[PDB]
């Protein structure tokens, strides 16, 4: 997994690859890392994948009732609190590592959180285990005031150098973009640079192939009147 | 880390490296180990990120919770405060914090609490990995009742010492000043503190 | 406490338990009756630890004899091994698990049919023809899937269940000291006496 | 202390009776009547919906009849609330048990369950009762069709017809007088509707004021299906009865 | 009759308990007033302290409950204290929980639900308090939101609170009526405290000495009292035109 | 200490009644009109905003409330019963249902929810019933568009048209004259202006007047884009210029 | 009236009738006395019988080496206390190799007793106490009312016709304060004491208890014929 | 000792044009040892179907479990669950063991009544979600499955050679697994039919 | 009318009669006083000489919390204890968690919450005691009085018992002939005259007086009592006045 998180002008963009592995086998090419714990708040997350989702849905569940609560737009600074003693209290166990960003009425973030529970502040972070080839990437482009397209540009970068350089990274690019005062625009499967190209041969079977035994029609239906 | 908090004549000063590392990955080297737990008391943390940040959260909860009901608390209540939670967890905890504040009636103070949850009053400390390389530096060097300047020039040369022999430490070198006057942040570059 | 074998034939079950318990370096009993019937249509075989086997057992036999006061039926066999599947299910994720082995052997009065259910200590359920726990199937298996028909006759049955205990008598190391043999069919449960 | 304001809900009259039991029943003698009938080849299930209005929605309504599961269902008079809380306990009962033995439920105890549950209101934890009868339709493959009642004492008995809430005094004789043993559902759907038509206290008896449904054997071959009949069924049933 | 005694329905849908902690409320004799201005929040409320025995300034029913929010409590002290207590302990509770300082509103909805609790749960009795928060909220401005025994809240433009409330409230409506604003268009918050107290003067019919009054001002990150002398500084300039 | 009320201080009468509930529908009888009218493609929900002084700001005071994204909520009775009974009909529609499913419970089944908790307040230890009945409007997929009203008891009905509170019995009357199955949502709205008009003394208008309604989806005001099945809230509260501009057509 | 139903209501007034109730309950008790010098500390019982055939209820009870008192009232409670006053001497002795200061003694008692009289569901003590012993300060006497209320005496007496013998050590006062080293003179002083307390009846060998504890002699009881030696 | 493998198995699932596939082998093993060669792994709750590849006792228990909370949902819904509903709630089922997990490795196969669609899911043993366009894969042999999936699918196959495409796939993967095999069933599943065909396969 | 027969039930005036109804049982007590000096308060306590069996000077009544508080209290003396020793517990775990001693304002608000607490439940009861409290702190000397109510204020002198209304206008005399203060030494001899006035009220029976103070200068910040010498000064003095 290769995620990263850039801050810029007017906003904060986040990024991440689409490629969920068991062990050295790739079980999804196209999974969606990007996760929304409220509209203008979003999360990518790296480590265990069910503890990502479900610690993320969770945070977004309360985060909601919260907002609904005290009649104010979520904050980043409350989703950050919430994550970070929730995880700190599972001891590391919850193997959660998110970037969380996003926009408020305070303004725009940008945090990391580790499993055990400490969080970090940044202008540009990355996480997983094709962090080091994004923070390479990260550390020899970035600058203060950068533009919004100039963010993008620099993200999807980082995430790419983590595509082809991580073997635990691979396939498409997934960005979302908070920017202040705007609807925040999830772009999904933004760079799409490893389209499996055609296959020499087709595989499709001549019908009756398969050798069967028994045929019967199953019963989805209920139990029928008369 | 390379943290430490000293007390000179207008009040006391808080410094600290900016290095957090994941084995030898620098994973941010730009922190900010200085942290406010009430207007004129700050700590400096070593050990468990994530340790430290719960007990300096849940302090500073303490504190704001103590001042709605009592006013201002003293530097030695919030260095109790630590105290409890890193004693009474001492087996579930990673935590090595010093405590610096200001009073007016007291002035400047400064606490630390080592590994065990022990308390100790001290006009300076030193904690944090790279700590080890300047205690001699550090006890040759410091004197009660420095200046401002004085004292920024021995935490800035302490610090510098720490960072040049501990890879756990380097970065930026942040500090705090605590006085009568206020609250003042300073920040100090690689460039200044290497040719020292 | 180790082989317990089951066959189901036309129209009854056939439960084959050996005799031996072990304490030790020393054979303590050579005719221990390694089950229990659970209702008059309906008999258990068990095999495992210590202590365990004989305790679950009876705890089951007590349930089973409360629902046969409470309703004045008999459960069927497949609700029987549905109750002590789940038992065993709800046991192997507890702070210490029972680490029992069941054959359960019974006639259904409704369908007039004769089941075998085999269940291990995880709650692993499966209805089988013939089965075993252990060992003792990496010894009999090959002859049964031989030799059986699902219209023998009871006698045939017992003449298949001997050349299978013949071949654990002959190939397993350890001594068993033989099996107590019981029949499940449409007039309840019976011993044979003559083995 | 508190005991000042203790109404005791759980204790007996001089004369023996439990006090709450009584008083429940008295406010189910004004919920609207529900019947259940018990044929050979199924079982009917009738009741009047209480005052209903022009502007309430039939058709996603439902305060009467309801689903516990594929072969039970029940018929409610008193506090619906009350009823709700009661009918999604049997809800989970069936389906422990199902879980369980791999065998749906048998009626009666499911019946029992609930039964014993209003019992345990009536002895012990100081609260009201739950101001509710129930007449159980169900089938299993012991004893086939079966009707059951409850009522707040948490007693139960088993009927080939029955009625609770209002008017069941002169709804029982008119279903006493009527009833055979060999009577057919189709029978029992005319026998269930033309009691309620003369038992009801409103001025006629319209389709907008009642729920219907059958448990039928009619269901294609060996298996039973339940109907809970459409507000332009339970109509086309009151014309071919005879009735509108 | 115990449906008097406790919080249940009487037969008109009436709760009586709450009906007799509204009336505890004017226990004190006491009136308070709250207004806005452009960067502040007001409110002052009447002191006495009858005995000569008494430390005058230990005798307040103003209390600072945050840094950023101020209560002023009409009713009994002891109630007011259980309220101010539990009303601090919740807003820190909130900081550490969600990381921002709890809202004004937000409080005041927090304390009128755990005010409804009491007149549903027989157990709990309503407190006999009225309680008033202000604060200069960093999202809506200068707020106050009141609450009562019955569990109802909502925010004002400006409010009062007290045996005479309604000649101060009238008082208030009418200026507001002619001005056409939903605040004191004031700059600095010592002219909006001048207002304050010059409208409460009006209203009641009656002169105040320092000593006779209490303030509270909240603004942009602190809420704090004043000091007899900074009163009156305030009564001067008053009386000075 | 400890709550030793945990006996029933609701309980049955001689004749069959249940005092604390009746009394808890006397107190909504008392309570400001609201009232809701359910169109072929949307419900409308509507209600009085009684400020209780000229110096209270009405628009803190929110009558007409949000439960889900298509679930709305209005009252009549005690208003503090109605603020906490919203603040745990949106938990439940999460704990319940939210956090199991991965979506927004249908209206009914949040209704049976909130109908619960009211029907335990009835029967539980120490307790009171709730002094509101409350109106309930919603859309899901398979049930479409729905109208739900719920008492003190528990006990809630399904309507295409109601009203309740002060003066409901005449309101009722006037929507059943002008109720048919084949109305717009504008024609449901105007319907509910008309209806509201006849309850209200004082001023009519958009800052007196409180309505919200359940209709398309609000893409708009979801907050963000780029998931093509999320469409935005079916909940919408109209602005006091949006009543007003509707009230010039009347 | 309408305000004694429970421990927990003031009357108009500011009484509690319940507490009143339990006190009206040592009254009716069989009297006992205790009184003091600077050496010594004595326990005087008068027992009472529920006729020819019964035996004589026992009214002393020992809770250290050093400490022990009299009941009159209802007997369990003083069962209940005793054994509370047992536990707290053995845990003094136990964790601090402390003999229990029966000043301390009392303050313990009247805080059991209080938390009896403020909470709804329990009742007061219907018993009253005198208890005596020896501790690093000297001899002390006390009397425990179950209102709570404990208090260092000289000698006092408590039970039906307790006036006369209270009376009786108020006017020798002077004289047996001076008894030291002597228990057999403050014991003497003691059975006359109990004796103005007398009417119809008089003190016989199995009607009489008497306890004593001081500066070097354990708390020990006395009964049977080992008093008719002060008949 | 892994309990993942101690009984062996597989299950596969597809997408075609307007239809899905879903299949699965009939052994049930005692590690080496061949117990049962009728253990189905497919059940289905109305119309959506679900297969449970893992440890033989998980999987008749979580069938138990889905059961019993499809046929509650059905009750207060007063309609059957959809497959993307019903992905949920397997997820939050195994998510609440998460530190005393399930093991079993669960496919979702339906078409969604009102809509039309064909859907497909895959889980972890803990909740995580894997929705594929193309195709799901559990078992002993989810590495050989893989191998055949990834090369004999193509999008928009018919019912009747998507039949030929998944059989395929799961007969040579589970010739190459000893822990696999015994039996294979597929379901061939159309919005208002469903068609349930037993493979004949080598039996080692 | 009942709404007096059960505790936390407001009356239609909105009162709650059965802490009025506490209030009478401290009416009936003993007079109890305090005094706040220039730098530590006084308190004093008359304690009724029942008989002459009861030992002179060994039934305290004056408590001393931590060590710099002191706590008398008039009307029910076990109420009192059970009070002071919830207070001993407030004060601990405040020094266990803050390290220094409770300032005054500070264990007054414990008390206070405590004492209101018995005022919100009917299976409670009032605290039959009015409660004088206080010491020295980082910001000086405090004195409180608090009542059954749990309503407490700070004073410069207080009074109550049943010859509190004699106590009162004595105390009110020292505040208007000092405004510059009293000495720790004058408030002790002054304590000793208010409580013999006081006793006029308790005519019947003699009594014994107790007396303790904490003052900056002349018990360095904590509580103690006042024996021998300078005890018997201050009776003297007391006995000089009323003569
Ligand atoms: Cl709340
Ligand atoms: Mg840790
Ligand atoms: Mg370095
Ligand atoms: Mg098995
Ligand atoms: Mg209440
Ligand atoms: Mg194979
Ligand atoms: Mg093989």
């Amino acid at each position: 997994t290769t995620i990263v998180g850039v801050k810029f002008n007017n906003g904060v963009v986040i990024a991440a690859d689409t490629r969920s592995t068991q062990g050295p086998i790739v079980a999804d090419k196209n999974c969606a890392k990007l996760h929304r714990i409220s509209p203008k708040i979003w999360c990518a997350g790296a480590g265990t994948a069910a503890d990502t989702e479900a610690v993320t849905q969770l945070i977004g569940s309360n985060i909601e009732l919260h907002s609904l609560y005290t009649s104010r737009e979520p904050r980043v600074v409350s989703a950050l609190q919430m994550l970070k003693q929730h995880l700190f209290k599972y001891q590391g166990h919850i193997g959660a590592y998110l970037i969380v960003a996003g926009v408020d009425p305070t303004g725009s973030h940008l945090f990391s959180i580790h499993a055990h529970g400490s969080t970090d502040v940044g202008y540009y972070l990355s996480l997983g285990s094709g962090s080091l080839a994004a923070m390479a990437v990260l550390e020899s482009h970035w600058k203060q005031d950068l533009t919004k397209e100039e963010a993008i540009k620099l993200a999807s970068d980082a995430i790419q150098a983590g595509i082809w350089n991580d073997l635990g990274s691979g396939s498409n690019v997934d960005v979302c973009v908070m920017e202040i005062g705007k609807d925040a625009e999830y772009l999904r499967n933004y760079l799409t640079p490893n389209v499996r190209e055609e296959k020499q041969k087709s595989y499709k079977f001549p019908r009756g192939t398969t050798a069967v035994l028994k045929e019967s029609i199953v019963n989805i239906c209920d139990i029928q009147e008369e | 880390t390379s943290i430490m908090a000293v007390t000179f004549k207008d009040g006391v000063i808080l410094g600290a490296d900016s290095r957090t590392t994941t084995g030898a990955y620098i994973a941010n080297r730009v922190t900010d180990k200085l942290t406010r737990v009430h207007d004129k008391i700050w700590c400096c943390r070593s050990g468990s990120a994530a340790d430290t940040q719960a007990i300096a959260d849940i302090v500073q909860y303490h504190l704001e919770l103590y001042t709605s009901q009592y006013g201002t608390p003293s530097t030695e209540t919030a260095a109790s405060v630590f105290k409890e939670l890193c004693y009474e967890n001492k087996d579930n905890l990673t935590a090595g914090i010093i405590v610096a504040g200001y009073d007016d009636k007291n002035k400047g103070e400064v606490y630390t609490i080592p590994l065990g949850g022990s308390v100790h009053k001290l006009p300076y400390a030193i904690a944090g990995s790279g700590s080890t390389f300047i205690y001699g530096y550090c006890d040759k060097n410091f004197r009660e009742n420095m200046s401002k300047e004085e004292t920024v020039d021995f935490i800035k040369h302490s610090l510098s010492q720490a960072i040049k022999w501990d890879g756990s430490s380097g970065g930026v070198i942040r500090m705090v000043v605590l006085t009568a006057a206020g609250v003042e942040r300073l920040i100090f570059y690689p460039d200044e503190y290497e040719q020292l | 406490m180790d082989i317990i074998l089951g066959i189901r034939v036309q129209d009854s079950v056939i439960l084959a338990s050996s005799k031996a318990v072990t304490r030790g370096i020393s054979v303590l009993k050579d005719s221990d009756d390694k089950t229990r019937q659970l209702s008059p249509h309906t008999l258990m075989s068990f095999a495992g630890e210590a202590g365990d086997t004989v305790q679950f057992a009876e705890y089951i036999q007590a349930n089973i004899q409360l629902y046969s006061i409470r309703e004045d039926y008999e459960l069927s066999p497949q609700a029987v091994s549905s109750f002590v599947r789940q038992e065993l299910a709800k046991s192997i994720r507890s702070r210490r698990p029972y680490q029992v082995n069941v054959l359960i052997g019974g006639y259904d009065k409704k369908k007039n049919k004769p089941e075998l259910y085999q269940i291990d200590y995880l709650g692993t359920k499966v209805e089988l023809p013939y089965g075993a726990h252990g060992y003792s199937g990496f010894y009999t298996f090959s002859l049964l899937d031989h030799h059986y028909r699902p219209d023998m006759t009871t006698e045939e049955g017992l003449d298949l269940l001997k050349l299978c205990v013949q071949e654990l008598e002959k190939r397993m190391p350890m001594d068993f000291k033989g099996v107590i043999v019981k029949i499940v069919d449409k007039d309840g449960i019976r011993q044979v006496d003559d083995f | 202390g508190s005991r000042r304001y203790d109404s005791r809900t759980t204790i007996f009259s001089p004369e023996g009776r439990l006090y709450q039991v009584e008083y429940a029943l008295e406010s189910i003698s004004h919920a609207g009547t529900a019947i259940g009938i018990m044929a050979s080849d199924g079982i009917v299930l009738a009741a009047e919906r209480k005052v209903t209005s022009t502007l309430l929605e039939q058709d996603t309504s439902t305060e009467k009849l309801y689903k516990l599961n594929d072969k039970i269902a029940v018929a409610v008079a008193g506090l619906t609330a009350d009823a709700e809380i009661l009918i999604n306990t049997a809800r989970i009962h069936a389906q422990n048990y199902l879980k369980t033995y791999n065998e749906d439920i048998p009626v009666e105890i499911l019946v029992r369950r609930l039964s014993d549950i209003k019992q345990g209101y009536t002895q012990h934890g100081g609260l009201r009762p739950f101001g509710v009868s129930f007449i159980y339709a169900g089938y299993d493959d012991r004893y086939g069709y079966q009707l059951y009642t409850s009522n707040p004492s948490g007693n139960y008995t088993g009927w080939k017809a029955i009625s609770v809430g209002a008017n069941t005094s002169a709804a029982q004789t008119l279903l006493q007088m009527d009833y055979k043993d060999d009577m057919k559902v189709d029978d029992a759907i005319e026998l269930a509707l033309k009691t309620l038509s003369k038992t009801t206290d409103s001025s006629a008896l319209t389709y907008d004021r009642l729920e219907f449904a059958t448990i039928r054997k009619g269901a294609n071959d060996g298996e039973v299906y339940q109907k809970i009949f459409k507000p332009q069924e339970i109509k086309d049933i009151l014309v071919k009865t005879g009735i509108t | 009759g115990y449906d008097r005694h406790i919080t249940i329905f009487s037969p008109e849908g009436r709760l009586y308990q709450v009906e007799y902690a509204f009336k505890a409320t004017n226990q004190t004799n006491i009136n308070s007033l709250a207004v806005r201005g452009k960067d502040c929040t007001v409110v002052i409320s009447q002191k006495k302290v009858p005995d000569k025995l008494l430390d005058p300034t230990t005798v307040s029913y103003i209390f600072c409950i945050s840094r950023t929010i101020g209560m002023v409590v009409n009713g009994p002290i002891p109630d007011a204290r259980n309220a101010a207590l539990r009303a601090k302990a919740e807003a820190a509770e909130f900081r550490y929980k969600y990381g921002y300082d709890m809202p004004c509103d937000v409080l005041a909805k927090r304390m009128a639900n755990l005010s409804q609790i009491y007149t549903q749960r027989a157990y709990m009795r309503p407190l006999g308090v009225i309680l008033t928060f202000v604060s200069v909220d960093e999202e809506l401005g200068p707020s106050i939101y009141k609450t009562d025994p019955a569990g109802y809240y909502v925010g004002y433009k400006a409010t009062a609170t007290g045996p005479k409330q309604q000649e101060i409230t009238t008082n208030l409506e009418n200026h507001f009526k002619k001005s056409k604003i939903d605040h004191i268009n004031e700059e600095s918050w010592e002219k909006v405290v001048e207002f304050a107290i010059t409208h409460m003067i009006d209203a009641l019919g009656t002169e105040f000495s320092k000593n006779d009054l209490e303030v509270g001002v909240a603004t942009k990150d602190k809420f704090f009292t004043l000091s007899a002398e900074n009163i009156e500084e305030r009564l001067v300039a008053i009386a000075e035109q | 200490m400890t709550d030793r009320y945990s006996f029933s201080l609701t309980t049955f009468s001689p004749s069959g009644k249940l005092g604390q509930i009746d009394y808890a529908l006397t107190a909504v009888k008392q309570g400001v009109t609201s009232l809701g009218i359910k169109a072929t493609n949307g419900v409308v929900i509507a209600t009085e905003k009684k400020s209780s002084s000229p110096l209270a700001m009405s628009e803190t005071l929110s009558k007409v409330s949000l439960l889900t994204p298509d679930i709305g909520a209005v009252y009549s009775g005690m208003g503090p019963d109605y603020r906490v009974l919203v603040d745990k009909s949106r938990k439940v529609a999460h704990t319940s249902y939210k956090r199991i499913y991965g979506e927004y419970p249908p209206t009914k089944l949040l209704v049976s929810e909130v109908a619960k908790i009211m029907q335990e307040a009835t029967q539980s230890g120490g307790v009171r019933p709730f002094g509101v009945s409350l109106l309930i409007a919603g859309h899901d997929e398979f049930n479409g568009f729905s109208l739900y009203q719920v008492d003190p008891s528990g006990s809630y009905f399904p309507w295409k048209a109601t009203a309740i509170g002060k003066g409901s019995v005449a309101a009722k009357t006037f929507l059943e004259k002008r109720w048919n199955d084949e109305l717009e949502l504008e024609d449901a709205i105007h319907i509910a202006l008309l209806t509201l008009k006849e309850s209200v003394e004082g001023e009519f208008n958009g800052d007196t007047i409180e309505l919200a309604i359940i209709g398309d989806e609000n893409p708009d005001l979801l907050g963000y884009t780029g998931i093509p099945t999320d469409k935005g809230p079916r909940f919408r509260k109209l602005t006091s210029q949006e009543i007003n501009d509707r009230l010039e057509a009347l | 009236n309408n305000y004694d139903g429970d421990t927990v209501t003031f009357s108009p007034t500011g009484r509690l009738f319940q507490v009143e109730y339990a006190l009206e309950a040592i009254k009716q008790g069989s009297v006992t006395v205790g009184l003091r010098s600077n050496t010594h500390a004595v326990l005087v019982a008068l027992k009472r019988n529920a006729d020819e055939l019964s035996s004589y209820q026992k009214k002393i009870i020992k809770c250290d080496e050093h400490m022990g008192l009299s009941l009159a009232g209802l007997a369990p409670d003083a069962r209940v206390l005793s054994n509370y006053l047992r536990q707290q001497c053995n845990y003094s002795s136990l964790v601090f190799n402390r003999k229990l200061a029966v000043e301390r003694a009392g303050h313990l008692l009247c805080d059991k007793a209080q938390k009896n009289t403020q909470s709804y569901g329990g009742r007061p003590y219907g018993v009253g106490l005198l208890i005596i012993g020896y501790d690093k300060s000297g001899a002390h006497l006390l009397e425990f009312q179950p209102s709570g209320n404990v208090t260092e005496l000289y000698g006092t007496a408590i039970g039906a016709r307790s006036q006369g013998a209270k009376t009786y050590l108020e006017r020798t006062l002077d004289t047996f304060i001076k008894i030291d080293g002597n228990p057999d003179e403050l014991i003497k002083a003691g059975v006359e004491a109990i004796s103005q307390s007398l009417r119809d009846e008089s003190l016989t060998v199995d009607n009489l208890s008497i306890a004593i504890v001081g500066k070097d002699t354990p708390f020990t009881i006395y009964d049977g014929e080992a008093v008719a030696k002060y008949i | 000792s892994d309990p993942s493998s101690i009984n062996g198995g597989i299950v596969v699932a597809m997408t075609g044009k307007d239809c899905v596939a879903i299949a699965c082998d009939l052994r049930l093993g005692s590690q080496s040892l061949g117990v049962s060669n009728k253990f189905e792994k497919i059940f289905h709750y109305g119309h959506v179907f679900l297969g449970i590849t893992g440890l033989a006792t998980d999987v008749t228990t979580l069938n138990e479990m889905f059961r019993y909370k499809t046929n509650l949902y059905k009750l207060k819904e007063e309609r059957a669950i959809e497959p993307e509903t019903f992905t949920q709630l397997v997820s939050s089922s195994l998510y609440e063991r998460r530190f005393g997990p399930y093991f079993v490795g669960p496919v979702v196969a339906g078409i969604n009544s009102k809509s039309g669609k064909p859907f497909i899911a895959g889980f972890d043993l803990i909740g995580c979600i894997d929705e594929a366009k193309d195709f799901i894969v559990s078992g002993t042999a989810s590495d050989q499955l893989f191998g055949m999936c990834e090369s004999l699918y193509e999008p928009n196959l018919e019912p009747e050679d998507l039949f030929e495409t998944i059989s395929q796939a799961l007969l040579n993967a589970a010739d190459r697994d000893a822990l696999s095999g015994w039996g294979a069933v597929v379901y061939i599943i159309k919005k208002d039919e469903v068609v349930k065909r037993y493979l004949k396969m080598r039996q080692d | 009318t009942g709404y007096d027969l059960s505790n936390s039930v407001f009356s239609p005036d909105g009162r709650n009669f059965q802490v009025e109804y506490a209030v009478k049982a401290v009416e009936n007590g003993t007079t109890s006083i305090g005094i706040k000096c220039n730098d530590g308060v006084v308190f004093a306590v008359e304690k009724l000489i029942t008989s002459k069996l009861l030992v002179p000077q060994k039934n305290v009544k004056i408590q001393v919390v931590d060590r710099h508080i002191g706590c008398v209290y008039s009307g029910l003396i076990p109420d009192g204890r059970h009070l002071v020793n919830r207070g001993r517990e407030e004060a601990a775990s405040f020094k266990k968690l803050y390290k220094t001693p409770i300032p005054i304002p500070a264990f007054a608000d414990r008390l206070g919450q405590y004492v209101q607490a018995h005022t919100l439940y009917n299976s409670v009861r009032p605290f039959g005691v009015s409660t004088i409290f206080g010491g020295v702190d980082k910001n000086g000397a405090h004195l409180y009085m608090l009542e059954p109510s749990g309503s407490y204020w700070g004073y410069k002198g207080a009074a109550t018992g049943k010859g509190r209304q004699s106590a009162k206008a004595e105390l009110e005399k020292l505040v208007d002939h000092h405004p510059e203060g009293l000495s720790a030494r004058e408030a002790v001899k002054q304590a000793a005259k208010i409580i013999y006035l006081a006793h006029e009220d308790n005519k019947e029976k003699d009594f014994e007086l107790e007396i303790s103070w904490c003052s900056l200068s002349e018990t360095n910040g904590l509580h103690k009592f006042v024996k021998g010498d300078l005890l018997q000064e201050a009776i003297d003095f007391a006995q000089k006045e009323i003569n």
